[PDB]
DNA sequence: CTAACCCTAACCCTAACCCTAACCCTAACCCTAACCCTAACCCTAACCCTAACCCTAACCCTAACCCTAACCCTAACCCTAACCCTAACCCTAACCCTAACCCTAACCCTAACCCTAACCCTAACCCTAACCCTAACCCTAACCC
DNA sequence: GGGTTAGGGTTAGGGTTAGGGTTAGGGTTAGGGTTAGGGTTAGGGTTAGGGTTAGGGTTAGGGTTAGGGTTAGGGTTAGGGTTAGGGTTAGGGTTAGGGTTAGGGTTAGGGTTAGGGTTAGGGTTAGGGTTAGGGTTAGGGTTAG
């Protein structure tokens, strides 16, 4: 009996482990019970959250002329991206930086 | 162990470095002593939830992830280094 | 006699262009872990310290350090001034916190 | 020695699939990678904090999906939130009708 | 008669004290009332609001209001002036973290 | 309502007493209209966040209890108006 | 026979509901189990609070000439002794005014 | 009238008997016992999570005095911190010597 | 306004290590049978917001006078910036040892359901004393002379 | 220059709305059972941190000389402070209405649990590829004429 197993992530159409969302809700004592669909949602943010801002690492990658992802290119879109400056304004990158800005009454006269 | 070395470890020319990233072209004479201060005080209270951390934990050595859980409750978040 | 003397200024926004890109570490490493092994003394005794231990906190020290120059150079360019005096840091270390 | 130790888990496999279709040719690091596994643990915990929050002052016993779409819309900021909960609506639906 | 007339500055800080002694609200209700209906008009229509939700609104921005002009008179001092300027808000929220 | 008076219904006044609570003698004359539109927008803040909670609580009164709750995520707690 | 009950509150003498805060740290959802010195331990760090915040407002009270305790004294107990107010300084009450400052540069020749 | 009612519970009594100890011939408000029982509650709240936390990090499944004792030193400053812990310890200390 | 001169941006090799593939396998995600606690749904009753009509009242709006602080130009010198030469101190490997973190068993010991009363906490009522508003009576502050 | 003005405590004194004491009742905590699971002790092993030696190479301190910045001073002029006079607007009543929400009384859709059974990501090697290092080199900057 039984069937090919399908997994749950292969049934929504999303990329993140549906299965482990579940299991770290359930031993996270949030609450008594958990829904079904509260994992599927959550992965599927954290899928798009992390699909725009490799989105936009890649892209400073390319401006950067370079194939390999450094926590610079992160930093640098970060805090390009004002959504995510915003989402993200207590957090500090390890080796990122900071943005290149000089005030313009320290410009030479 | 020195009290007054240790935290003249900290050089002049080192803190000038910190100050031209930020955006300072001219600097005065009374800052490294106060910089060196801050830097006393900000790290005085790190060490001391990191070894409130490491004495709960029933160990006698500080991690990374207990630096990490003691700059969490003060506001700032590092990603990096642990996790 | 000219030695290309530059004048006061320009190395000082050559050297703000140099930092401004790289990545690394502005603060040498033995004397920062002296002191994170001396301050740590009143705590407790015969504490051992891992090297992550100390690269987050030189890291996450040398961004609150760079976070209040920032801050007191635009506390200093907002009073007509140029150079960074001890008076500005005070009004940071509060607006803002951590007790001046 | 002969291995013994405690099998770690991470969304390094799941992140480096999510890189091959935003851009195909790119490459990332282990400490990008590592920086990208915290920044989800946070954004999963402060999800899961609040869902927990509004189902305690609901006086609620299940997180079910309205509960996380709630969530959403008070953590993140403008058009992120309308794009997530599009996405996350469109994936229950798929869920439900397959 | 015509009277001594008061020097500028007096009747200012004659108000200063009375208004720190006492703890009464100084926004009327009826203008924020329609205030807070007009503001909660475009997030969703028909909406009901209790008698305690806008007297905890109307605390909460006295108090934002009363601290905000705290640091604009701090940055005003510090710039070595008397009078506040739309700059020393626009500073204070700088500072802060709010505006940018 | 809907008038185009209504963050005009702050009067100079108002503000004026405010600042005299917060400590200053010399006001100027463009300090009202930026007092204004923070105070706007510091409103519209905290009601999206009660109208996003009587919405999810799916009823069409706003107590006290949502405006404190929204308070409390921004950090600002305030105590007595509601338990 | 079941005999007589001594109320948990009783034994550690103390004046906080010692069996109230094991059902709240119970229904609350904070762990799956919970010891039995807890609340106690928390009922006592509660009234020492509490008792150390009334002496604060009866002094502001007996300072103002009057019997009751305002919020008014409660905010000036709280801004002025020095572990107090920063364990509450994000905290705002209403009703509570503001602490009497003048700066000095302000003050008449 | 109609089908029974809400009861609810707050801390009053408490800190009333607690200010009759502390403070004889001495009244209160209802402002103020509302903002005695929300600092009780934040209070609770905040000594709640800590301790969950705590005892979350270090794969335990239950909450104890020693927990409670590290999450109040690491939330109380400094002399409240030593004097709550001492006389936490000693109620500790007068139940298990009589339950 | 060029000379003279300096510090960067920009190619052509090398090579090293950190990234990208292919294996083995073990802990973990699915199906398929139970089951019951939780949530949805309709009816109803009390209430608590929502409108409108009143008065007068402290309140706000506009104008005039005029003392004042913000703003701009100028001069002095003292604090600070650029450059060279030491030599003391930071940086890198290898070796060595040992204390301390993590696996691996066995076991009490402390914690979790569950009837059962019963004393403690909450909702109403009645009361009265502490607080608040109304008028004389100084009473001390401004600020010219 | 010691007054005129002139806003602020000070005290009887009466009125009143809100804490304080008293009962009746539902309800929630503690007591005496059984049961099973997480927390503690006692071992072994193995591995990462601290203590030593060895250079030798980047760089900070200590000067010297100088030129750009700060503070004080003086003058000028709008832009706030202060005060009177009139009139819309805010605020406490009272009345009526009706939309709302907090319960009960069922009921079926959705929750958890366990036992096999298969599989996908975590723990190992290996190899080829990207960028850092080290020389030239044109060009844009800078100091000073």
């Amino acid at each position: 009996a039984r069937a090919k197993a399908k997994t749950r992530s292969s049934r929504a159409g999303l990329q993140f482990p549906v299965g482990r969302v579940h299991r770290l809700l359930r031993k996270g004592n949030y609450s008594e019970r958990v829904g079904a669909g509260a994992p599927v949602y959550l992965a599927a943010v954290l899928e798009y959250l992390t699909a725009e801002i490799l989105e936009l690492a890649g892209n400073a990658a390319r401006d950067n002329k370079k194939t390999r992802i450094i926590p610079r290119h992160l930093q640098l879109a970060i805090r390009n991206d004002e959504e995510l400056n915003k989402l993200l304004g207590r957090v500090t990158i390890a080796q990122g930086g900071v943005l290149p800005n000089i005030q313009a009454v320290l410009l030479p006269k | 162990k020195v009290l007054r070395d240790n935290i003249q470890g900290i050089t002049k020319p080192a803190i000038r470095r910190l100050a031209r990233r930020g955006g300072v072209k001219r600097i005065s004479g009374l800052i490294y002593e106060e910089t060196r201060g801050v830097l006393k005080v900000f790290l005085e209270n790190v060490i001391r939830d990191a070894v409130t951390y490491t004495e709960h934990a029933k160990r006698k050595t500080v991690t990374a992830m207990d630096v990490v859980y003691a700059l969490k409750r003060q506001g700032r978040t590092l990603y990096g280094f642990g996790g | 006699k000219k030695p290309h003397r530059y004048r006061p200024g320009t190395v000082a926004l050559r050297e703000i262009r140099r930092y401004q890109k790289s990545t690394e570490l502005l603060i040498r490493k033995l004397p920062f872990q002296r002191l994170v092994r001396e301050i740590a003394q009143d705590f407790k005794t015969d504490l051992r310290f891992q090297s992550s231990a100390v690269m987050a906190l030189q890291e996450a020290c040398e961004a609150y350090l760079v976070g209040l120059f920032e801050d007191t150079n635009l506390c200093a360019i907002h009073a007509k001034r140029v150079t960074i005096m001890p008076k500005d840091i005070q009004l940071a270390r509060r607006i803002r916190g951590e007790r001046a | 020695k002969k291995r013994k130790r405690s099998r770690k888990e991470s969304y390094s496999v799941y992140v480096y699939k999510v890189l091959k279709q935003v851009h195909p040719d790119t490459g990332i690091s282990s400490k990008a990678m590592g920086i990208m596994n915290s920044f989800v643990n946070d954004i999963f915990e402060r999800i899961a904090g609040e869902a927990s929050r509004l189902a305690h002052y609901n006086k609620r016993s299940t997180i079910t999906s309205r509960e996380i779409q709630t969530a959403v819309r008070l953590l993140l900021p403008g058009e992120l939130a309308k794009h997530a909960v599009s996405e996350g609506t469109k994936a229950v639906t798929k869920y439900t009708s397959a």
